[PDB]
RNA sequence: GGAGCCUCGGUUGGCCUCGGAUAGCCGGUCCCCCGGGGGUCCGGUGCGGAGAGCCCUUCGUCCCGGGAAACGGGGCGGCCGGAAAGGGGGCCGCCCUCUCGCCCGUCACGCACCGCACGUUCGUGGGGAACCUGGCGCUAAACCAUUCGUAGACGACC
């Protein structure tokens, strides 16, 4: 069974291409493997984009099947997609990915020292939980 | 151009590498497949061709021309003194075949069987299994033996026994016995193994293995005849008398 | 004419050279779909030489301009009339496509004519391109997109970038 | 071309209570339960509507061949409904010219022994399929009823005994012998 | 330093090409579960394609002729053999880095097997095409140890299910640890969220 | 106290199909699998370290058995991360498929 | 169970494992039903209980303070689990060993070899001779010759 349907008004996220990493709203379907898409508030000029370079999300905003960018922009700001998108666990692990890519070597060192001590307090804890389960067993 | 008149080929290629057998004793290439339904029993024995002679019996096949008549039939006598189990051996089932898992011999092996482990009994000091024999009078050794039997109760699939003939009872010249592995077809490996564990160092007469009026297979080495030409080895036609380089 | 890359629509107008007999010959305009304007001018003379007794040596191109799409942001339904040649005889066809630009629909036709009938671009004479209204289409593969509430999933998402983690650990997921 | 969507809903009565695990469908009700797999057919099976009164099949972007499979499933599931509600009853007749084909049944209606067929000394032994019960009818001489809930197992086991009695190297237009399927119905009606 | 590939669900030729290239680069590769490999095309087609291989033997002396191996591991091993310059020293030195098996032998049953998605049936074939399991194809052409390796592989499947169920509960205690320790590692998680390691 | 060179494989000589030009080597640096990320390694100094039977002098050390053949990454090769390298002596063919180090010190950062 | 000499080389942190699906999955709660399964519910799913990952991380030492540890860190015996091509894996006590080990900070020093390459490991590596030193052990067989003839051109074989 499917949950995400390519339909007029569904917000999609572009995987590859010159716009990789931007939201965009499907306004029309040209043919089977290519859609007329437009993100007005995401710096994406209205254009034809194949269905490969897009990952359709869980956001549907309503507008007629060919309305000009002006009405798409209002429906986009009406639903306030930009803030609602940033609150999804999907976007949060997207922005958490380049945070690990922009990590400076010194920041990579500070992590190594924070990871080391954190894992110590974890492992001795579960150590105290196993010895807490064996006297629980007898 | 084709052959004018057809003729079946001479000799079978199914027996093709017609070479001297690498073995002198007949090898059981395949034992009967077992089923835990039957009681445990040995599946092979080892005898010696004595000779041939007649027999007279009254055939009882109905609807035949020889029904309720007497016939003369050529029979072969095979002298089979009882054999003695001197060890068992387990086999684990692998995707590469059947790998021998573990061998356990009996405590006291007869000298006639020890003959088999030597090429020159006269020169040897007869030391085989002398330090193995010491594993049955110390608790540390015996506590290892049962750990080998218990292990074969877990991992072994097919279990064979090492039996050998008793050359002393035969009128033959040689005294070196013939060792052999006889597969034990029967119940589960557990009851299959303990049956052999108590049969160890015991006699096994042929009457235990076979019964009368039973169909059996005979495995042995053909009577050798040395180097032979094509006429004797494959039974081709002798060429006509006029042939120059031989017919 | 190789249908290389995406074709473009050119407006080529030409005429016979002025002779003392006819001082100003009449002008002749065509819509040529071609990769570049150089092959458009040659493909222009190919057609003019078929309809008129004119050749490149007796004529001249008075204007070689490219015509742009008046609505590159509207999905349109295009009707195309062809004159391709098979291995046995020639045929007229009427093909429909659904694109944003007439030039994009024509190149969509050359690839489709090359895939369906193994017809190479030099044997096709596209003769008329009419953008038709959705109610007047005929071919059903185009008519099924005329739906105000069109809606469908992408069922079996074939994995792309299947070589970035060439030796990965987890099996890929084909459901989203 | 590729049709965007082709579907077919299947109404289910109330006595039957269907449920599906992915692309496998189990059908429970009065006469028992049936379970059929469809993991080879590649479609979307959604059981919509509270009360669960109907089942639809979906096929997105299907060509001519794989569009033909959307109805076979609706045909299969409907036969799974009839088998659990009414069962399947296949009556077979024993047509013989001169040699009476006597038939006896062993293992409580799961094995059929066919003797004296064409006056042959070879007794024909046919094993029924699991879940199919064979029986000779009463008040009628040469009929061999077949009951069961799975139409495949019933109809195949009927063709088993229908092919087990064939005339070799004769003119089959003259020797119209054997057990043939006569009527295909249900064990009970409404 | 050793690449242990799982053969379940991989297409024969697609996997052999990637293995052959890695092996030529000094990489030691171990293909496991060779009976799980799939070949494209319906089963009967692939069987006839192999029976036509059995019919090719040196007429005067079959003992010299092509050696038709019947184990799936040796069938896959021969496929890689055709994608290597095995008549040379660097070709033979390569084949020694390859080590194929049917099922999962003990040295590798407790190792995380990799997978090659570029050679995976779920990716490289349309869902309507038919395919053939190398295991079944090998069994019907001479392989004798399908039944046993099915039982041995069944043993280690539940022997791994024990370990897995032991591993979930092992780290279920771990996830229970943080919510007991959250007050004394807070100054360490925010450092891991600042650089995107826990978000 | 750690490794300070990149791992690379001596894939083979620059060749056509029936001619090979042994004066240029083809490298396969571990990690990089596209042209657009090879430009970091252009100009970097690469070495083929091996050990022989006789002892050789060692810069800043006493004679051991290890020797080197120095080279440098000249330009990107192909389209999938491979890279060309030129050494002061054509690499021996017994190195095909063995580790050669790609240092960092001609660095441009 | 100690030091050296030849020789063959490659390497330059580890991942110790569900099964599998792909028009579907993954993890939990078990309120539910039978001897682990089923069903339910709740969470995730461009997999973050993510290989786009995880683990470990080493400049060293000397003092002192803070946080973390106290059950911890390090040592000799038994105990079992392991067989497809089986680990120095885990469990008990042991006399001794430390709040030393990790994370923040103080103090001091460790050829600062004066810009420069094969550095940094796996390495008690494989193989080979010659010495160390003790403890524990161990005292064979094959072949020839001879014989046999179930074998045989000669070897072989019994």
């Amino acid at each position: 069974v499917f949950r995400r349907f390519v339909e007029v008004g569904r917000v999609a996220y572009v995987s590859f291409g010159p716009h990789a990493g931007k939201l965009v709203a499907i306004v029309d379907v040209i043919d089977q493997n290519r859609a007329l898409v437009d993100g007005p508030c995401t710096r994406v000029r209205r254009q034809a984009m194949p269905f490969k370079c897009m990952q359709l999300t869980d956001f549907i905003l309503k507008f007629p099947h060919s309305a000009r960018q002006k009405y798409v922009r209002k429906a986009w700001e009406k639903a306030d997609i930009n803030t609602k998108w940033a609150a999804t666990r999907w976007a949060k692990k997207i922005e958490a990915r380049e945070r690990k890519a922009k990590m400076t070597d010194f920041d990579r060192y500070k992590v190594m020292k924070a990871k080391k001590m954190r894992n110590r307090i974890i492992k001795n804890e579960v150590k105290k939980l196993q010895r807490a389960a064996l006297l629980k067993a007898s | 151009s084709h052959r004018k008149f057809s003729a079946p080929r001479h000799g079978s290629l199914g027996f093709l590498p017609r070479k001297r057998s690498s073995r002198h004793r007949g090898k059981v290439k395949s034992f009967p497949k077992d089923d835990p339904s039957k009681p445990v029993h040995l599946t092979a024995f080892l005898g010696y061709k004595a000779g041939m002679t007649h027999i007279v019996r009254e055939v009882d096949r109905p609807g035949s021309k020889v029904n309720k008549k007497e016939v003369v039939e050529a029979v072969t006598i095979v002298e089979t003194p009882p054999m003695v189990v001197v060890g068992i051996v387990g086999y684990v089932e692998t995707p590469r075949g059947l790998r021998t898992f573990k061998t356990v011999f009996a405590e006291h092996i007869s000298d006639e069987c020890k003959r088999r482990f030597y090429k020159n009994w006269h020169k040897s000091k007869k030391k085989a299994f002398t330090k193995y024999c010491k594993k049955w009078q110390d608790d540390a050794g015996k506590r290892q033996l049962d750990k080998d039997f218990s292990s074969m109760k877990k991992y072994c699939q097919v279990i064979r026994v090492l039996a050998h003939t008793q050359m002393r009872l035969l009128p033959l010249r040689q005294k070196k016995a013939h060792l052999m592995e006889i597969q034990v077809n029967g119940g589960t490996v557990a009851e299959k193994l303990d049956w052999a564990r108590e049969r160890l160092e015991q006699q096994v007469p042929v009457s235990q293995v076979f019964g009368q009026d039973e169909m059996i297979d005979v495995i042995g080495v053909t009577k050798g005849k040395g180097y032979k030409g094509v006429t004797s080895r494959w039974h081709t036609k002798k060429l006509p008398r006029k042939t120059h380089r031989g017919l | 004419m190789k249908a290389s890359g995406t074709l473009r629509e050119y407006k080529v107008v030409g005429r016979c050279l002025p002779t003392p007999k006819c001082r100003t010959p009449p002008l002749y305009r065509m819509r040529i779909f071609a990769p570049n304007h150089v092959v458009a001018k040659s493909r222009f003379w190919y057609f003019v030489s078929q309809l008129k007794k004119m050749k490149k040596s007796s004529g001249e191109i008075v204007y070689c301009g490219q015509v742009f799409e008046k609505s590159p942001l509207r999905v349109k339904n295009f009707g195309i009339w062809l004159r391709y040649d098979s291995r046995s005889g020639t045929h007229n066809m009427y093909r429909e496509y659904r694109d944003l630009t007439t030039a994009g629909a024509v190149t969509q036709c050359y690839r489709d004519m090359g895939a369906r009938h193994r017809a190479r671009a030099h044997s096709i004479q596209i003769m008329k391109v009419e953008e038709i209204a959705a109610s007047k289409c005929r071919r059903p593969a185009v008519k099924q997109f005329h739906d105000s509430k069109i809606k469908f999933p992408l069922p079996h998402r074939v994995l792309r970038r299947q070589h970035k983690p060439r030796f990965t650990t987890k099996r890929p997921n084909t459901f989203f | 071309m590729k049709t965007i969507l082709s579907n077919q809903t299947v109404d289910i009565p109330e006595n039957v209570d269907i449920s599906l695990k992915g692309r496998t469908v189990i059908v429970k009700g009065p006469r028992g339960t049936l379970r059929r797999d469809f993991n080879h057919i590649n479609v979307e099976l959604s059981l919509l509507g509270k009360k669960k009164k109907r089942l639809r099949v979906d096929k997105w972007w299907g060509n001519r061949k794989e569009l033909a499979t959307v109805r076979t499933i609706c045909s299969h599931v409907q036969n799974m409904i009839k088998g659990v509600t009414l069962g399947f009853r296949y009556k077979m007749r024993s047509v013989y010219a001169h040699f009476p084909i006597n038939v006896v049944i062993q293992e409580n209606g799961s094995l059929v022994e066919i003797r004296n067929f064409l006056g042959e000394k070879y007794i024909r032994r046919v094993r029924m399929r699991p879940g199919v019960a064979c029986s000779v009818s009463q008040a009628q001489k040469d009929e061999l009823v077949l009951e069961g809930n799975d139409i495949e197992l019933v109809s195949n086991s009927a063709a088993l005994i229908q092919q087990a009695t064939t005339v070799k190297n004769k003119d089959i237009r003259k020797f119209l012998d054997g057990i043939y399927v006569s009527e295909k119905g249900t064990v009970q009606q409404a | 330093q050793v690449l242990v590939l799982d053969g379940r669900g991989h297409l024969l030729g697609r996997l052999a090409a990637i293995v052959a290239k890695q092996v030529l680069l000094g990489r030691k590769v171990v293909v496991v579960r060779c009976e799980g490999i799939n070949i494209s095309g319906n089963f009967y087609r692939n069987k006839l394609k192999y029976l036509a291989f059995l019919r090719k033997r040196m007429n005067t002396n079959p003992s010299r002729g092509p050696y038709h191996f019947r184990a799936p591991s040796r069938i896959f091993w021969r496929t890689v053999r055709g994608m290597l310059p095995h008549k040379t020293k660097r070709g033979q030195a390569a084949l020694d880095r390859l080590k194929v098996f049917d099922g999962i032998p003990p040295p590798y049953d407790k190792k995380k097997r990799m997978v090659v998605p570029a050679a995976l049936k779920v990716v490289r074939l349309k869902p309507t095409r038919k395919f053939a399991y190398l295991g079944r194809l090998a069994h019907e052409v001479g392989w004798k140890y399908q039944a046993v390796t099915a039982t041995l592989e069944e043993k280690r499947k539940e022997k791994a299910k024990i370990h897995y169920r032991k591993k979930k509960q092992l780290m279920r205690l771990r996830k229970q640890a943080e919510k007991n320790v959250e007050k004394k590692i807070s100054k360490f998680t925010d450092v891991l969220k600042t650089h995107g390691l826990l978000v | 106290s750690g490794r300070l060179w990149c791992k690379a494989i001596f894939a083979g000589y620059k060749r056509g199909l029936r001619n090979q030009r042994e004066h240029t080597a083809l490298l396969k640096i571990e990690g990089v699998y596209a042209r657009d990320e090879t430009e970091f390694y252009l100009g970097k100094r690469c070495a083929y370290v091996y050990k022989a039977k006789n002892n050789t002098v060692t810069p800043g050390g006493k004679p051991n058995k290890t020797r080197v053949i120095w080279g440098k990454v000249t330009r990107a090769h192909g389209n999938s991360g491979m890279v060309r390298a030129k050494f002061r002596s054509n690499l021996p063919a017994k190195a095909i498929g063995h580790r050669i180090r790609v240092m960092l010190y001609p660095s441009r950062i």
